[PDB]
RNA sequence: CGAUGUCGGCUCGUCGCAUCCUGGGGCUGAAGAAGGUCCCAAGGGUUGGGCUGUUCGCCCAUUAAAGCGGCACGCGAGCUGGGUUCAGAACGUCGUGAGACAGUUCGGUCUCUAUCCGCCACGGGCGCAGGAGGCUUGAGGGGGGCUCUUCCUAGUACGAGAGGACCGGAAGGGACGCACCUCUGGUUUCCCAGCUGUCCCUCCAGGGGCAUAAGCUGGGUAGCCAUGUGCGGAAGGGAUAACCGCUGAAAGCAUCUAAGCGGGAAGCCCGCCCCAAGAUGAGGCCUCCCACGGCAGCCGGUAAGGACCCGGGAAGACCACCCGGUGGAUGGGCCGGGGGUGUAAGCGCCGCGAGGCGUUGAGCCGACCGGUCCCAAUCGUCCGAGGUCU
RNA sequence: GAAUGCCGGCAUGAGUAACGAUAAAGAGGGUGAGAAUCCCUCUCGCCGUAAGCCCAAGGGUUCCUACGCAAUGGUCGUCAG
RNA sequence: CGUGAGGGAAAGGUGAAAAGAACCCCGGGAGGGGAGUGAAAUAGAGCCUGAAACCGUGGGCUUACAAGCAGUCACGGCCCC
């Protein structure tokens, strides 16, 4: 189970075999390991591996600790891959070549406060023919005396997005070393810049 | 990091330099390969452009023609491998950049609006003289 | 509409 | 959402914003100093820095797109002959904002002043 | 894009001169139907002694739409008409001719017999 | 809509339990670097006119 | 009856199973294919249209299928108001009449503010025996769960022929779901241009206002988007249902069963995706501070840390979250690039003139990718451990 | 102790809805204990078969000036019918 | 209040005597703090007595794993006499 953290950059489209792939570009390494967690310290197996590189003058004692113990400069992100132990101490965008598959983890662009129509997919109310002021409104919420409430996970407005998103089975069209770049087939969640997860996918 | 840098540099093993310029209101050829049954020809489409719309390496452009009664438009990438090469076959001047409006227009009113560009026409043959 | 006048509750405004 | 969009709004309709940054355009290159309130003047910075800039430029086609804005000619005489001249050197930067510690009574609301840097 | 109502100009000799789509072939419920797809129609409006009569259910396959159509290749390709050629149950046309171009994404989906007759494929 | 309305009266409890979200918070206060009055940071002083070091306005 | 709003539609679901389809079966008057009938199964699915207020029903075109019921004939402090169902009017009919008719006909007021429970979201407080900054385990929840066509096997088995498989293997779809903006296609309230009338600046030229909360028109970046793009349903393991066995008595035979052991569903448990230690049963790991001064307690000064304030943010109603605060690239400006518009003004030349040509892809130029300390995040303040007991 | 009782007082809803045409504002300078709101100047916008002017009815000192701001003014007020 | 006929309120109390608080202090004023009057000033004019709902300040006890017509019976803890 091989994984790296990375920022997403942006989204273009190469040519391979007279056809255009849509692909978005993924910043992987390099990925330092700063603590393993071992069945026997910790109960499960996991690298937690560091990203992007930190002023010192504003990472506090605590944390300035924690990366001295590893022998590690000081870095912005620390996320675990679970069930993954590399053989060296650095993780890097060469764990992956083209045509493997991968998952990645977003977290999704946020829309706030989100009505029932953008949310749910909601069919909202007419627009003529008599509808008053329902037009985004989401109708019914329920039925009369029995059971006279509201069920638990009923679909209604509130914040939707900023959250964590995986999509799957992603095809990896390409992998620049040089440059620490993954080229991935498709769409990966979330803004250019923000953070994401690169892992071995779970399909088959 | 720069992210627009390093997106130009996934792009740049894919951009091309081998085409000419050209504008909206020029009629041109574009020799395209395609695939049929079982093998692979060069069809031509020959129109006017009537849209350039830029991104860069994402740049395309949109070629239309009358074919066999039929309005017919065609969007091409402009840094596509499927473009062999394309021919300017004649210059015309546009007023603007995107050139809708000629859908709505007899073979006539276009003529009368897209008139040739007899400037870019003289640069055109004032190039092609390099010896 | 309660309303008009055929039936008399839950319906419509104020008249009284 | 309103997600990378550049602008405040400040509850002025299109032409009625585009008159509120003119006036203040004005009042700032004639008093060299103006109070308003802190959203206000931060908006405030970017209109008239670019104004200030064109008359940097000092062409009759600068003068003309000044013009548009802030209309007076005597004002743009003011600002192509004595204002652009203290500036030639800075690179962009021609006004400051800086909070006032106590606001309006009549609505609470926060206070700056904007002015042009020497 | 053609649905349930939109009109369709005939690009055959079949008599028919424009068919209202009611429904589109593909499945329980498809939306829309694009080039390639196989359509019922009734004839709405046709000339004099063709094969074909105003008020007749036909089937068809659409062979050109106003709706561009995108491709592998990065490319699309749109017309000025939505247009269909009329055909029978072995999805061979019904009539001996067809006018206009038709788009490249009928060879693929088996109409041959329309392709090699249409005067240009694009 | 059909005008809804209390069931009943709020309890003294009730209502002074809404309001343990309403006490407000001091103003948060510096002493100026140069005449040593107490002032919002960040905002030039009022009692002696200076900020960043300058005398910036007429008090 | 000091009011429990009355049909249907729309919206939103959710449940039952007497199952419409899809999955698994036994019997068949099951050759194959396709049916019939019964059993198991509620995971998911169950189309669009013409008529009518209609529920229902009939009909058209499809489909794997176009299931039946409950939830106050589910749902009017969610909408509608066609029907029913006041007052007007008329027809047929009844009545001498006034009037009357689950008979018909045309018209006919549907109430801005949610206290409590419930529901969707988001915080504040305290707690989790020292106080802190990080990274996590997953008890327990939730989401999801669909299906078709063609081809190969193979024109094989089967059948006189017509027709035509099991098992196994490929390819391509429909609807739905999550994310996304490279492409396609929208928006793009001032990003650019053209245009009319009028008033104005300053007479020409050039401009500004107003004509909408853009005067109108042609375009249009980022963002937000679907019509566009990627990806999902699984696989796999386990235990089962009907059903089929192995071995096997009671009962010398027989028996799937009484001892024991197999096989076997789209369903059940895992597996996948998301939430999650207020899981008070308050978990675990790494790192940091530490024995402060005064009569399980008190008041104070601190430690590690945190908050306040400020510059902001594809984060956001406020709050929260995240980044930054001069040892700084956080916003604003400026510069370069991108992008849009499509050749500014001024001048020169041709034309009586409207105009045209050149200078010139010019000029202008939101957000996008960057650089640059020019401007502003100045200066600071206040909280915050000394660790209860066998 | 109850009469949807009568009179009065005070609560709840709640710091909630609202503050009455979406013609629109900004700065500077004054006055003052106090100013988004009063005065003055500049800029901006709105009406212009009126949102300008003159009669009639109705109203009845609301007119002008000085001095005032408790209440009236849906905020404020140094201003004002 | 109603065009009109007509309908039709609310509102009593300083003290024996104004001796009704000079003057000083903060405040623009209102308001208060001293001084002073009085047998009495929570008799200070918003004045005899001054109940209750209602609102607030201070203190004792108590409360953030808990199911409630709110009480009652028992025991325990803390506080007070
Ligand atoms: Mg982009
Ligand atoms: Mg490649
Ligand atoms: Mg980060
Ligand atoms: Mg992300
Ligand atoms: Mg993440
Ligand atoms: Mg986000
Ligand atoms: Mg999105
Ligand atoms: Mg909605
Ligand atoms: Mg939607
Ligand atoms: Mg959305
Ligand atoms: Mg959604
Ligand atoms: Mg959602
Ligand atoms: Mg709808
Ligand atoms: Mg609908
Ligand atoms: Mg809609
Ligand atoms: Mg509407
Ligand atoms: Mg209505
Ligand atoms: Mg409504
Ligand atoms: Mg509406
Ligand atoms: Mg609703
Ligand atoms: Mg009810
Ligand atoms: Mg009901
Ligand atoms: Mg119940
Ligand atoms: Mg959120
Ligand atoms: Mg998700
Ligand atoms: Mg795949
Ligand atoms: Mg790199
Ligand atoms: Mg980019
Ligand atoms: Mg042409
Ligand atoms: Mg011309
Ligand atoms: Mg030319
Ligand atoms: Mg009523
Ligand atoms: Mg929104
Ligand atoms: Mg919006
Ligand atoms: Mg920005
Ligand atoms: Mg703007
Ligand atoms: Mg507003
Ligand atoms: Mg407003
Ligand atoms: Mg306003
Ligand atoms: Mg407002
Ligand atoms: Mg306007
Ligand atoms: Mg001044
Ligand atoms: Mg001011
Ligand atoms: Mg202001
Ligand atoms: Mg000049
Ligand atoms: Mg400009
Ligand atoms: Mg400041
Ligand atoms: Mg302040
Ligand atoms: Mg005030
Ligand atoms: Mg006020
Ligand atoms: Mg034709
Ligand atoms: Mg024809
Ligand atoms: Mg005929
Ligand atoms: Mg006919
Ligand atoms: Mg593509
Ligand atoms: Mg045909
Ligand atoms: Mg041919
Ligand atoms: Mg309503
Ligand atoms: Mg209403
Ligand atoms: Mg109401
Ligand atoms: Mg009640
Ligand atoms: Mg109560
Ligand atoms: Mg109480
Ligand atoms: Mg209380
Ligand atoms: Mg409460
Ligand atoms: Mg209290
Ligand atoms: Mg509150
Ligand atoms: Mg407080
Ligand atoms: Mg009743
Ligand atoms: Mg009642
Ligand atoms: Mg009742
Ligand atoms: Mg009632
Ligand atoms: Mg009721
Ligand atoms: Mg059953
Ligand atoms: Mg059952
Ligand atoms: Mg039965
Ligand atoms: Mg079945
Ligand atoms: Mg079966
Ligand atoms: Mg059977
Ligand atoms: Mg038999
Ligand atoms: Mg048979
Ligand atoms: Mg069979
Ligand atoms: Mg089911
Ligand atoms: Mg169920
Ligand atoms: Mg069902
Ligand atoms: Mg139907
Ligand atoms: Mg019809
Ligand atoms: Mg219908
Ligand atoms: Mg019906
Ligand atoms: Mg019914
Ligand atoms: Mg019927
Ligand atoms: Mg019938
Ligand atoms: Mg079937
Ligand atoms: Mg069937
Ligand atoms: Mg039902
Ligand atoms: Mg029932
Ligand atoms: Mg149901
Ligand atoms: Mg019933
Ligand atoms: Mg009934
Ligand atoms: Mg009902
Ligand atoms: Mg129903
Ligand atoms: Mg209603
Ligand atoms: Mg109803
Ligand atoms: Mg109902
Ligand atoms: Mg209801
Ligand atoms: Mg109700
Ligand atoms: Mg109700
Ligand atoms: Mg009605
Ligand atoms: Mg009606
Ligand atoms: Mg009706
Ligand atoms: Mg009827
Ligand atoms: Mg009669
Ligand atoms: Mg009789
Ligand atoms: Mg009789
Ligand atoms: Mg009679
Ligand atoms: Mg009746
Ligand atoms: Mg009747
Ligand atoms: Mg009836
Ligand atoms: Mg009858
Ligand atoms: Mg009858
Ligand atoms: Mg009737
Ligand atoms: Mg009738
Ligand atoms: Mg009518
Ligand atoms: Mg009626
Ligand atoms: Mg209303
Ligand atoms: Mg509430
Ligand atoms: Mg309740
Ligand atoms: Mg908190
Ligand atoms: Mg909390
Ligand atoms: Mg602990
Ligand atoms: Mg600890
Ligand atoms: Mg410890
Ligand atoms: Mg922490
Ligand atoms: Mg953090
Ligand atoms: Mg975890
Ligand atoms: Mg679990
Ligand atoms: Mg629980
Ligand atoms: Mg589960
Ligand atoms: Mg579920
Ligand atoms: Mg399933
Ligand atoms: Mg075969
Ligand atoms: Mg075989
Ligand atoms: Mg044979
Ligand atoms: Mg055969
Ligand atoms: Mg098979
Ligand atoms: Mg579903
Ligand atoms: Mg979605
Ligand atoms: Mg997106
Ligand atoms: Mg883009
Ligand atoms: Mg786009
Ligand atoms: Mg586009
Ligand atoms: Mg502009
Ligand atoms: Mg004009
Ligand atoms: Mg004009
Ligand atoms: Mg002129
Ligand atoms: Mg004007
Ligand atoms: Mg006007
Ligand atoms: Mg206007
Ligand atoms: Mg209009
Ligand atoms: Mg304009
Ligand atoms: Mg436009
Ligand atoms: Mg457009
Ligand atoms: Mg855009
Ligand atoms: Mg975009
Ligand atoms: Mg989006
Ligand atoms: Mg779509
Ligand atoms: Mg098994
Ligand atoms: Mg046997
Ligand atoms: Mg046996
Ligand atoms: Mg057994
Ligand atoms: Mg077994
Ligand atoms: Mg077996
Ligand atoms: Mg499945
Ligand atoms: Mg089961
Ligand atoms: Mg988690
Ligand atoms: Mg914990
Ligand atoms: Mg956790
Ligand atoms: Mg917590
Ligand atoms: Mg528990
Ligand atoms: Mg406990
Ligand atoms: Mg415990
Ligand atoms: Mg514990
Ligand atoms: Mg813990
Ligand atoms: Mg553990
Ligand atoms: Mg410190
Ligand atoms: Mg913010
Ligand atoms: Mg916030
Ligand atoms: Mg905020
Ligand atoms: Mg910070
Ligand atoms: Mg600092
Ligand atoms: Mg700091
Ligand atoms: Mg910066
Ligand atoms: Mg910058
Ligand atoms: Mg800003
Ligand atoms: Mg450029
Ligand atoms: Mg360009
Ligand atoms: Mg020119
Ligand atoms: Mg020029
Ligand atoms: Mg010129
Ligand atoms: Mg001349
Ligand atoms: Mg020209
Ligand atoms: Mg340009
Ligand atoms: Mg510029
Ligand atoms: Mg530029
Ligand atoms: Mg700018
Ligand atoms: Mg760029
Ligand atoms: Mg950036
Ligand atoms: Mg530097
Ligand atoms: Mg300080
Ligand atoms: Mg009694
Ligand atoms: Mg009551
Ligand atoms: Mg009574
Ligand atoms: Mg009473
Ligand atoms: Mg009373
Ligand atoms: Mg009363
Ligand atoms: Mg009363
Ligand atoms: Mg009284
Ligand atoms: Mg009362
Ligand atoms: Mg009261
Ligand atoms: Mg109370
Ligand atoms: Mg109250
Ligand atoms: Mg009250
Ligand atoms: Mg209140
Ligand atoms: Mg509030
Ligand atoms: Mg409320
Ligand atoms: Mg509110
Ligand atoms: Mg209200
Ligand atoms: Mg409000
Ligand atoms: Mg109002
Ligand atoms: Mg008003
Ligand atoms: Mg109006
Ligand atoms: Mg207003
Ligand atoms: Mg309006
Ligand atoms: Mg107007
Ligand atoms: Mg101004
Ligand atoms: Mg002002
Ligand atoms: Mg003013
Ligand atoms: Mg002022
Ligand atoms: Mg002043
Ligand atoms: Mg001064
Ligand atoms: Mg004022
Ligand atoms: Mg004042
Ligand atoms: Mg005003
Ligand atoms: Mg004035
Ligand atoms: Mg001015
Ligand atoms: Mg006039
Ligand atoms: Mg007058
Ligand atoms: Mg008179
Ligand atoms: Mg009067
Ligand atoms: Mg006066
Ligand atoms: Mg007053
Ligand atoms: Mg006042
Ligand atoms: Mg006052
Ligand atoms: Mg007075
Ligand atoms: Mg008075
Ligand atoms: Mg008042
Ligand atoms: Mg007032
Ligand atoms: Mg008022
Ligand atoms: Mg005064
Ligand atoms: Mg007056
Ligand atoms: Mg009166
Ligand atoms: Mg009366
Ligand atoms: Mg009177
Ligand atoms: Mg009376
Ligand atoms: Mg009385
Ligand atoms: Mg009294
Ligand atoms: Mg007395
Ligand atoms: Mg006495
Ligand atoms: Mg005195
Ligand atoms: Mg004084
Ligand atoms: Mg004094
Ligand atoms: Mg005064
Ligand atoms: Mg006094
Ligand atoms: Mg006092
Ligand atoms: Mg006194
Ligand atoms: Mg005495
Ligand atoms: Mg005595
Ligand atoms: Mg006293
Ligand atoms: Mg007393
Ligand atoms: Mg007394
Ligand atoms: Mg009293
Ligand atoms: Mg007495
Ligand atoms: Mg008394
Ligand atoms: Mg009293
Ligand atoms: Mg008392
Ligand atoms: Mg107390
Ligand atoms: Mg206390
Ligand atoms: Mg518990
Ligand atoms: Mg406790
Ligand atoms: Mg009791
Ligand atoms: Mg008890
Ligand atoms: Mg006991
Ligand atoms: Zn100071």
């Amino acid at each position: 189970m091989k994984g790296i953290l990375g920022v997403k950059v942006g989204m273009t489209r190469i040519f391979r075999d007279d056809r255009a792939v849509p692909v978005t570009v993924i910043l992987a390494g390099p990925c330092p390991v700063v603590q393993r967690r071992t069945p026997e310290k910790d109960g499960y197996t996991a690298v937690q591996l560091g990203f992007l590189p930190q002023n010192p003058k504003r990472v506090n004692r605590p944390l300035k600790g924690h990366f001295a113990k590893a022998g590690v400069e000081p870095v912005r992100i620390l996320r675990e891959i679970r069930d993954f132990n590399p053989e060296g101490d650095t993780v890097t965008v060469e764990i992956f070549k083209p045509g493997e598959r991968v998952d990645v983890t977003g977290t999704s662009k946020g829309r706030g406060f989100a009505g029932v129509m953008k949310r749910w997919n909601f069919a909202g109310g007419p627009d003529s023919h008599g509808a008053h002021k329902i037009h985004r409104h989401p109708g019914s919420i329920g039925n009369r005396k029995t059971p006279g409430r509201v069920y638990k996970g009923k679909k209604m407005a509130g914040h939707y997005g900023a959250e964590r998103v995986t999509v799957m089975n992603l095809e990896v069209v390409d992998v620049i070393p040089e440059e620490n770049l993954l080229l991935v087939k498709g769409a990966v969640p979330g803004p250019n810049g923000g953070l994401v997860i690169v892992r071995e996918t779970k399909k088959a | 990091m720069n992210r627009g840098a390093l997106i130009k540099l996934v792009e740049s093993r894919y951009v091309r330099t081998d085409l000419p310029e050209f504008r909206p209101g020029d009629t041109v050829r574009v020799s395209y390969k395609v695939k049929e049954g079982n093998r692979t020809r060069i069809q031509d489409f020959e129109g006017i452009v009537i849209r350039i719309r830029r991104n860069g390496f994402n740049t395309t452009f949109t070629v239309r023609k009358v074919s066999y009664g039929v309005g017919v438009e065609r969007i091409f990438p402009l840094h596509s491998p499927l473009i062999q090469k394309i021919d300017i076959v004649q210059r015309g001047r546009a007023r603007r950049a995107k050139l809708y409006f000629i859908r709505n227009l007899s073979d006539r009113e276009i003529r009368r609006k897209l008139r040739a560009d007899r400037k870019r026409i003289d640069q055109d043959r004032a190039a092609e003289r390099a010896a | 509409s309660p309303g008009n006048c055929a039936s008399c509750s839950n319906s419509a405004s104020a008249n009284c | 959402m309103r997600h990378l969009k550049s602008g405040r709004k400040l509850n002025r309709h299109s032409s009625h914003r585009l008159a509120l940054y003119r006036n203040q355009a004005k009042s700032l290159l004639t008093h060299g100093r103006i109070t308003t309130t802190v959203p206000k003047a931060k908006e405030l910075r970017g209109f008239v820095d670019h104004l200030i800039h064109l008359a940097k430029r000092g062409d009759l086609h600068a003068r003309r797109l000044v013009l548009r804005d802030l209309q007076d000619v005597k004002l743009v005489r003011k600002l192509f002959d004595e204002i652009a001249p203290r500036y030639r050197d800075r690179q962009g930067g021609y006004t400051r904002v800086l909070k006032l510690a106590e606001r309006r009574r009549g609505d609470g609301a926060p206070l700056a002043l904007v002015e042009l840097v020497e | 894009m053609i649905q349930p109502q939109t009109y369709l100009e005939v690009a055959d000799n079949t008599g028919a001169r424009k068919i209202m789509c009611i429904r589109v072939l593909k499945g329980s419920n498809a939306k829309y139907a694009t080039v390639g797809d196989v359509i019922v129609a009734s004839v709405k409006e046709a000339i004099p002694r063709g094969a074909v009569k105003e008020g007749d259910v036909v089937k068809a396959v659409v062979v050109r739409t106003k709706k561009e159509i995108k491709r592998p290749d990065g490319s699309a390709i749109r017309f000025d008409d939505n247009a269909a050629v009329i055909i029978n149950n072995q999805l061979e046309p019904r009539g001996t001719r067809v006018f206009g171009p038709v788009a490249r994404e009928l060879r693929e989906k088996g109409f041959m017999k329309i392709v090699s007759l249409a005067p240009e494929v694009l | 809509a059909k005008h809804p309305v209390p069931k009943k009266k709020t309890s003294k409890a009730r209502r002074d339990a809404r309001r343990s979200h309403h006490a407000l918070t001091p103003p948060t206060l510096v002493p100026c670097p140069e005449c040593k009055a107490m002032k919002p940071p960040h905002t030039v002083c009022p009692e002696c006119g200076y900020y960043a070091g300058r005398k910036v306005l007429e008090v």
